[PDB]
RNA sequence: CACGGGAAACAGCAGUGAUAAAAAUUAAGCCAUGAACGAAAGUUUGACUAAGUUAUAUUAAUUAGAGUUGGUAAAUCUCG
RNA sequence: ACAGGUUUGGUCCUGGCCUUUCUAUUAAUUCUUAAUAAAAUUACACAUGCAAGUAUCCGCGCCCCGGUGAGAAUGCCCU
């Protein structure tokens, strides 16, 4: 890869990143979808984190 | 090894063979023999066979050996809690110090095996990498599975330059 | 309960090679260590220093040595935590008489 | 309601274990509140709770 | 009633039919051969020595414990429809933690039906054997187990050898275990070959199929034919125990009970071929009128 | 034995030398956040905001 | 001879030849000193030529490796340690050497041949089906009903509002395409 | 190494012979190489369907949700996993990437029936 | 050890002089994985994937050429 | 090492040197194809391209992967 102290591109310079499209039933579907799932997740790590407090304590 | 009068003694298995093991808290070992009689004659024994074994087993404990200083023979044991463990051993025949160390401060048996227990199922079947740590490696071996290109050149199809030259065209 | 020092150290039996410096004993500790090719053992010895109150020790003492919590110089790790044997002057640990060698100076009776 | 694998999981110890209640294996939300990502983050320090 | 191998008469009863051959138990081993040591002893060492033998003989005489036959398992503990699209060959998830008993593991697999179901007997089997690899065992069925490998080598008298192919390759609640095992005990039943597996661990099996099967035959014939009384008395021990209700068992029974009275009858009241054991148990009377 | 000793007496000195050049020419939020309109580029980073933020 | 391996093992020719002593008995190996090179040639049979001294089972064509005969294939095998030989030690090549290899591995895995298979326990100590896993659970609230297991499985139409907000937001750059998924998935 | 910082992640590192991959599960830190060092072997991941046709996956749960237990990321193929699994619930964008496939297929089937015409 | 000084850095991927007995493409994509940001689609990645070059090593056939023939050590005749 | 040749008119003894085994580079002679792997003279100088970006600002990242073995008896192991 590159480093901190190397130059840049020519080709790089002039061009800054153009967004992909969005389209608003799957996005909003995902937001919800994803929403939910780390919802979901970070129940069942508090869960996880219960359980590894279990283990090492009842140690 | 020729040289040497017991010699079966600087042998690796009878390094290994010998059983004492020692307890976490006994840190320093000295033992302290006479050298002229008969009184003393098991511990020099005790010694000249033993102190190997323990050794051996025994590596991050130090041991040490004073000659005629007292009259009479002993063992004495420095652990960790400042416990200061006295041995007499006079008459005693080189397999019953042996027997009473192990008395004192052994291990159970019992304890031993657990830990060997404890130790061996660190070493897991089911997982995969290099012949040193584990048995199977990149998979190339198990039976149902995909035959690795090296031994079974793969379907034509399988192959990248297949599927580029597919999609190319 | 945190009181620890970080050596391998922990307690050791060792000769007192010298007084030279003050409150401080330059013990001499020797450790069985296995020859890998001949299979054997031999006395490999360290030289180490210790802190004593009393500036107790003579030279050739049997001395054990106490692990110190936390390190006072570079070379200071130690403490000397008892004489086992004075040099020249030894009571039998067993039977609690003065002895020079295989001679009680006193006997039972 | 308790994800397929580990519902089959959670009732088989249960099940071993010698209890026979069949109440279902609820999980709590309850924690698990997330603010939107448009919510201003503090920038202070780590709180140390003594 | 419960009879069931795991009981100490059907227990001490095949141990005590089973019998010790220090010769064929310890056997010379087809493994890499290393160079015999050798002490001096006296009378009473060498009987030591014996006992010693044959009380590791004794473990090695282990009988390996028969069960019935399993049945297979078909539960779904979800479905998503929406993942049915993705039309990708089955997924199989494996739990490994060398704790868990491997009769408690868990054996998924996720198919292009997009329903989680758990796996089968085999195939939890085959499974466990990939990530738990144990010798003895293919994760590819063996060849050797189609009926032509089998019955060349059954021509080869290696009935032993098929026995403990099975002990090893397979469980001993699966199909292919009882399948083979059960066949086995058949292709021993037509040749009249039963006392290859005599001073076998393999023996119970024998005996407790064929006391089931209700073929008690070849088995009593080759025991009065070698000269051993307490044996087929023994077996016939066994009979009475898993069969106590029965015209044979009761009346056999308490009518009176020893060597000739219960041989003869449960000869008489087992009705497949009762003249060869009434033959044989007229010869081996002859034989102890001649000896003795 | 494993002793190793050897001095480093300019490896403190760029640290003293940095933080100290650090603090003096750290820079005020005037002329940094600072930012060409036409182009959408900024003098002081050199960086060009992206495209959903003209 | 056509495939057929016991015909010229039983036979007279051989019976003659080689005697009751194994192949390669006779058999000798040149080589540029005492210690022989750690393997042995890759195939003494090429095109149509034989090279040289060949092989104790290539210089007669009339033997046959296949899984079948016993006889041939048992004297390339030990006895005592019932472990094949390597080819320095009988001298055959050693395209001979895998296809005898295979072979004898052919023979073994259909019972032709013997070897030594040892006393294993059972897999298992002690057996309980009784597990959770084996026999099948309680199959859940959610799968009596055939509902999908979590409230997102299934797709929802959202309101219109946050659709025209969310149209707002990206007003340039947005790609708008309805969203309903088609139920059932099959094609040409 | 000595690294700057980085998290515990549980992750698919890539061993192969080249045209027929293989994965390993395995509990590692973000900045140090793909294959390189890691903590723990946790699983394993099989892409080539074998001759019963089963893409095969090993994992140890127990050790799973001890690290993600102690506060370990997981990547995004190791959401498919878990998720498929069951241990999880289902990644969002599987669901998301079933919508795309089963419009396609109804898009392509009316591009099937407008070409038949 | 870089505050400073010489001075203007491929010991990243390609490629190029000089030098050495030592000679891969100034090649294609982020499709798989890992990483960086991201709420998220996703964007970038000479890591990597798939190629391309080489008898440098194994596998396999389509492919026959090299060394040796006093002794150790397999194998020789007539000339010069 | 299962050892072999080689001191003397000759025999032992001591004793090096060499051969027979395996691996890696380069070279000379030859070389049909594909597959798998490995690709390396040179801490000598470096033409041209590219290897760090992401993202509603800020921010996060930017020898992390990757290269090399120059240096240092450096260091493995273990607190
Ligand atoms: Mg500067
Ligand atoms: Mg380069
Ligand atoms: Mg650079
Ligand atoms: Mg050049
Ligand atoms: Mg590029
Ligand atoms: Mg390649
Ligand atoms: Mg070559
Ligand atoms: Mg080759
Ligand atoms: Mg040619
Ligand atoms: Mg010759
Ligand atoms: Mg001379
Ligand atoms: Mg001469
Ligand atoms: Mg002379
Ligand atoms: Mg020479
Ligand atoms: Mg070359
Ligand atoms: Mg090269
Ligand atoms: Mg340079
Ligand atoms: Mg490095
Ligand atoms: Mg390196
Ligand atoms: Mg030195
Ligand atoms: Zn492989
Ligand atoms: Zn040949």
């Amino acid at each position: 890869r590159k480093t901190r102290h190397d130059p840049p591109a020519k080709s790089k310079a002039g061009r800054v990143a153009t967004p992909p499209a969005v389209d608003p039933t799957e996005f909003f579907v995902l937001t919800e979808r994803y929403r939910q799932y780390r919802q979901t997740v970070r129940a069942l790590r508090l869960e996880f984190m219960s359980e590894v407090r279990k283990k090492l304590h009842e140690a | 090894p020729m040289k040497g009068r017991f010699p079966i003694r600087r042998t690796l298995q009878y390094l290994g063979q010998g059983d004492v093991v020692f307890k976490d808290s006994v840190k320093v070992m000295t033992v302290n023999y006479n050298t002229h009689g008969e009184l003393g004659e098991g511990a020099r024994k005790f010694v000249f066979f033993n102190i190997p074994q323990i050794q051996y087993k025994n590596p991050w404990v130090q041991i040490t050996m004073f000659k005629n200083m007292t009259p009479s023979p002993f063992l004495r044991f420095y652990l960790d809690s400042g416990e200061q463990v006295l041995v007499d051993v006079e008459s005693k025949s080189n397999k019953e110090i042996v027997e009473h160390i192990r008395k004192i401060l052994g291990k159970n048996e019992e304890t031993l095996e657990k830990e060997e227990q404890e130790k061996k199922q660190l070493s897991h079947p089911a997982h995969f990498g290099p012949r040193k740590y584990c048995l199977r490696e990149c998979m190339c071996e198990v039976e149902g599975q995909v035959p690795c290109p090296g031994l079974v050149p793969l379907p034509k199809e399988m192959t990248g330059k297949y599927k580029a030259a597919l999609k190319a065209t | 309960s945190i009181a620890r020092s970080s050596v391998h150290a922990k307690w050791v039996v060792g000769k007192v090679i010298g007084t030279a410096m003050q409150k401080t004993a330059k013990v001499r500790v020797t450790r069985l260590v296995l020859d890998p090719y001949l299979l054997k053992y031999f006395n490999k010895r360290k030289t180490y220093f210790a802190h004593d109150a009393l500036q107790q020790c003579t030279v050739g003492d049997i001395v054990l040595l106490k692990a110190l919590p936390v390190p006072r110089t570079k070379h200071v790790k130690h403490e000397l935590a008892e004489i086992i044997f004075k040099v020249g002057q030894v009571i039998d640990p067993v039977t609690g008489k003065p002895c020079a060698g295989t001679t009680y100076l006193e006997s039972p009776i | 309601p308790y994800p397929p694998l580990l519902r089959a999981m959670i009732l088989a110890q249960r099940q071993k274990y010698g209890d026979t209640s069949t109440e279902e294996p609820m999980l709590n939300l309850e924690r698990a509140r997330i603010d939107p990502w448009d919510y201003p983050a503090k920038l202070e320090a780590k709180t140390k709770t003594k | 009633r419960k009879p069931t191998f795991m009981d100490e008469e059907v227990q001490n009863i095949l141990i005590k039919m089973t019998g010790l051959d220090l010769q064929k138990i310890f056997k010379p081993a087809l493994q890499e051969l290393k160079p015999p040591t050798y002490k001096l002893m006296t009378q009473a060492q060498l009987e030591e020595a014996t006992k010693q033998a044959v009380e590791a003989a004794k473990v090695r005489l282990k009988m390996p414990p028969v069960l019935e036959e399993r049945a297979p398992i078909n539960d779904v503990l979800a479905e998503d429809k929406i993942l049915e699209g993705t039309e990708t060959a089955k997924y199989v998830f494996t739990d490994i933690s060398y704790s868990i008993p491997h009769r408690e593991r868990f054996i998924v697999v996720r198919e292009p039906s997009g329903t989680l179901r758990k796996a089968s007997w085999e195939e939890r089997d085959r499974m466990i054997q990939v990530y738990f690899p144990r010798e003895g065992r293919r994760i590819l069925t063996p060849v050797i187990f189609k009926e032509e490998n089998l019955q060349t080598m059954y021509s080869q008298d290696q009935h032993v050898d098929v026995l403990n192919l099975c002990v090893a390759q397979f469980e001993p609640d699966s199909a292919e275990y009882i399948k083979i095992h059960h066949h086995t005990y058949e292709d021993i039943d037509k040749c009249g070959k039963y006392d290859l597996l005599r001073s076998t661990r393999h023996f119970g099996g024998m005996a407790w199929y064929f006391v089931n099967k209700k073929k008690i035959d070849g088995l009593l014939i080759d025991q009065i034919q070698r000269d051993l009384v307490s044996d087929a008395t023994s077996l016939v021990h066994l009979y009475h125990i898993l069969h106590p209700x029965x015209x044979x068992x009761x009346x056999x029974x308490x009518x009176x009970x020893x060597x000739x009275x219960x041989x003869x009858x449960x000869x008489x009241x087992x009705x497949x071929x009762x003249x060869x054991x009434x033959x044989x148990x007229x010869x081996x009377x002859x034989x102890x009128x001649x000896x003795x | 034995a494993r002793k190793k000793v050897r001095p480093r007496l300019i490896a403190e000195l760029a640290r003293r030398v940095r933080a100290l050049r650090e603090q003096r020419e750290r820079p005020r939020d005037s002329q940094r956040y600072a930012l060409d309109y036409e182009t959408m580029m900024r003098p002081h980073s050199g960086n060009r905001l992206p495209m959903r933020a003209w | 001879y056509k495939d057929e391996p016991w015909k010229y093992l039983d036979s007279e020719e051989y019976q003659n030849r080689y005697g009751s002593r194994p192949v390669w008995a006779d058999y000798r190996r040149n080589h540029k000193g005492g210690i022989p090179p750690q393997r042995t040639r890759k195939m003494c049979i090429r095109g149509n030529k034989v090279a040289g001294n060949p092989c104790p089972i290539c210089r007669d064509q009339k033997l046959h490796v296949d899984f079948r005969n016993v006889k041939l294939l048992e004297q390339f095998v030990c006895a005592h340690t019932g472990i094949i030989f390597h080819a320095p030690y009988t001298g055959v090549c050693m395209k001979q050497h895998k296809k005898l290899t295979q072979a004898i591995q052919k023979a073994r895995d259909h019972g032709l041949l013997r070897y030594h298979i040892p006393q294993v326990e059972p897999r298992d100590l002690d057996f309980s089906t009784t597990h959770g896993a084996v026999s099948s659970t309680p199959p859940a609230p959610t799968l009596v009903s055939g509902d999908p297991w979590y409230p997102w499985y299934s797709w929802k139409q959202p309101p219109e509002r946050e659709l025209s907000r969310l149209r707002r937001l990206y007003q340039g750059r947005l790609r708008e395409e309805s969203g309903p998924p088609p139920e059932l998935m099959p094609e040409v | 190494r000595a690294y700057r910082g980085g998290h515990l992640t549980i992750r698919l590192a890539l061993g192969g012979c080249t045209n027929r991959p293989f994965y390993r599960i395995v509990a590692a830190h973000s900045k140090c190489p793909r294959d390189g060092r890691f903590v723990e072997q946790l699983g394993s991941y099989d892409p080539l369907p074998n001759s019963h046709g089963e893409k095969l996956v090993a994992l140890n749960f127990d050790r799973i949700r001890h690290w993600i237990g102690c506060g370990a990321h997981l990547s995004k193929p190791v959401e498919k996993l878990l998720g498929l699994s069951g241990f999880y619930p289902l990644h969002p964008m599987m669901i998301t990437n079933a919508e795309r496939l089963r419009r396609k297929r109804a898009r392509e089937v009316l591009l099937a029936s407008q070409k038949t015409d």
